[PDB]
């Protein structure tokens, strides 16, 4: 029972300041699954309609670039985070019904599984907190 | 002419003087007990009715005019409470100073007769 | 339109710039507060009565006299004591620093510098000590300065085409200078006859960089065309008490912007100048409103309530 750690923060995820494109969203991006290309048609038609506004097209152009670099890697982690998400809880599930079953069928005396039974209650404690 | 206008160093000299709380407290005290006059608390308003006469200044206004600009907006930068109200208290013994020190019967009888 | 009350005194409220081709209207801005022993140079998102987020602040020696944006993360601040500042805001940990400084932009003993305004890598300054800076972003020194360059307090200053500039005074003159220039008198001043009023904000208009906006002592807009005389073209009643500042539209400046000391914030509504109708904004009840930022629908105004009032929605 070692798997379950929040100090990775799988949930939490740092946010770039994202001056530019942060009003393109996943909507149609999206079983979790965020399409990469939905997002990269909508910021290659983005980047062609602010090259022909002719307002300082080449100079801004890497962050555009840059930007779409990050973000790539941003739905990568979203992607995995869920998968590792998922993973997770069918894990947690498994384990709760395994130990279910264990204590539901068990004929065996009480008083020696006592110490089983306050360790496991020190284990959930801060699971539940 | 503190070495400019002798009408804008003067409103300089009173927010140099503003900031923080001792030395304001300081002046206000200075001010309050020169608003005392010598033979204690009726005429002979206590100050020189010539106060200000050379330059274009309405006397002794200006002092009060600043005292009370402070004591409405400059208690908000006050963090201890204990100089907040010490500075108040200051203030309001400024106030009864400057208000028991106006005749009233005097001023009625004036008006009347 | 909303007002949020923040426990000081503002003198300067602006915009951030937006990102170059951003869709999004403007959300976050700077103030500057005045007449307290520790005055702050500020900076606020608003949130989507509002919600506000204080980003970051910074202490602020001197009065913020004025204040202006010379790219995304550098301010530019004006002090009583005489000092130009440019801090440089950290996005990634929301902290301000002092990028660099002239602390001694203005003097005579501590002189204040009265007007800043930007044009990157430019800063041009004015002060009480009737001195015209250009400084240049790193750069230790002055490019140049006109020393002694006017006689009356200069209040504030404007580009008209860099380095050209125009600046006026406590006796309503208007004066054109240039950085190029030999000696330390204007190549035009331009006035208006009979009172010398105080002029105490400048703008000029965004497209046509021959025309300004001036506010006077006397609450009055006047608007003045470089190429037509020393007269203004236009004289306009206005505030029943000073006017401290004016903004045309940056978009469109058929509409233009003023506030006073009498506590009320226009809108102005030609839709020209030369190349009207008028709304008055804030409540009846308003103590002086220092000053006004506009960009696309966005509007900012601080007080000496203590309150800053905003709406992102002027045209809707």
């Amino acid at each position: 029972f070692d798997f379950i750690n929040t100090d990775y923060k799988w949930e939490e995820i740092p946010s770039p300041h994202f001056t530019y494109l942060k009003d393109l969203d996943l909507g149609p991006c999206i079983g979790v699954h965020y399409d990469i290309r939905k997002a990269q048609e909508i910021l290659a038609l983005k980047r062609k309609e602010y090259e022909h506004s002719q307002l300082a097209t080449p100079e801004f152009l890497e962050t555009v670039e840059l930007e779409e670099k990050v973000l790539i890697e941003w739905l990568t982690v979203r992607n995995r985070a869920n998968l590792l998400l998922t993973a997770r809880l069918n894990l947690l599930q498994a384990w709760a019904n395994l130990l279910l079953v264990m204590i539901e069928s068990n004929d065996f005396k009480s008083t020696p599984k006592m110490a089983f039974l306050l360790q496991a209650l020190q284990a959930i404690l801060p699971t539940l907190e | 002419n503190p070495f400019p206008g002798p009408q804008e160093c003067m409103e300089m000299m009173f927010r140099e003087f503003g900031t923080g709380f001792e030395q304001s407290n300081a002046f206000i005290q200075l001010l309050t007990t020169l608003l005392v006059p010598p033979e204690g608390l009726n005429d002979s308003v206590p100050f020189p009715e010539w106060l200000g006469s050379s330059i274009r200044t309405l006397g002794i206004e200006p002092y009060v005019d600043f005292v009370f600009d402070v004591f409405a907006n400059r208690t908000k930068d006050i963090s201890d409470p204990s100089q907040l109200r010490i500075l108040r208290l200051s203030c309001l013994d400024f106030v009864m100073v400057c208000l028991v020190t106006f005749n009233e019967d005097l001023i009625v009888l004036g008006h009347e007769s | 339109i909303y007002a949020k009350f923040v426990s000081q005194k503002i003198s300067k409220t602006r915009w951030r710039p937006l990102p170059p081709g951003s869709l999004q209207t403007a959300e976050t801005f700077a103030t500057g507060s005045w007449d307290n022993e520790e005055n702050y140079i500020s900076l606020w998102s608003i949130g989507d009565e509002g919600d506000h987020q204080l980003l970051c602040d910074i202490r602020h020696h001197g009065d913020v006299m004025d204040l202006q944006f010379f790219d995304q993360e550098r301010i530019v601040a004006a002090s009583s004591t005489g000092c130009v500042t440019v801090f440089l805001h950290h996005p990634n940990n929301q902290t301000l620093s002092v990028n660099q400084q002239w602390t001694t932009a203005h003097y005579h003993s501590s002189a204040p510098c009265t007007g800043v305004v930007c044009n990157n890598p430019e800063i041009v300054t004015v002060g009480e000590d009737g001195r015209i800076n250009l400084f240049r972003a790193d750069h230790k020194e002055a490019v140049r300065t006109i020393d002694n360059a006017d006689s009356s307090t200069l209040h504030a200053v404007t580009f008209l085409r860099t380095p050209e500039i125009l600046t006026v005074n406590s006796i309503g003159q208007l004066k054109i200078w240039d950085f190029r220039q030999q000696g330390n008198e204007p190549s035009q001043i331009l006035s208006l006859t009979g009172d010398r009023v105080p002029l105490h904000c400048v703008d000029r208009h965004p497209n046509q960089q021959h025309v300004v906006a001036t506010g006077g002592q006397d609450g009055m807009l006047s608007i003045w065309d470089v190429r037509q005389g020393t007269m203004p073209v236009s004289l306009l009643k206005a505030h029943e008490a000073e006017m401290w500042e004016v903004h045309f539209h940056p978009s469109n400046p058929e509409h233009l912007f003023t506030c006073s000391e009498d506590g009320s914030l226009w809108h102005w509504d030609a839709s020209s100048w030369l190349s009207i109708e008028i709304t008055s904004l804030l409540p009846s009840r308003s103590l002086s409103v220092n000053t006004l930022d506009v960009l696309g629908p966005c509007l900012v105004c601080g007080t000496d309530a203590e309150a800053i009032y905003v709406t992102r929605h002027l045209f809707s």
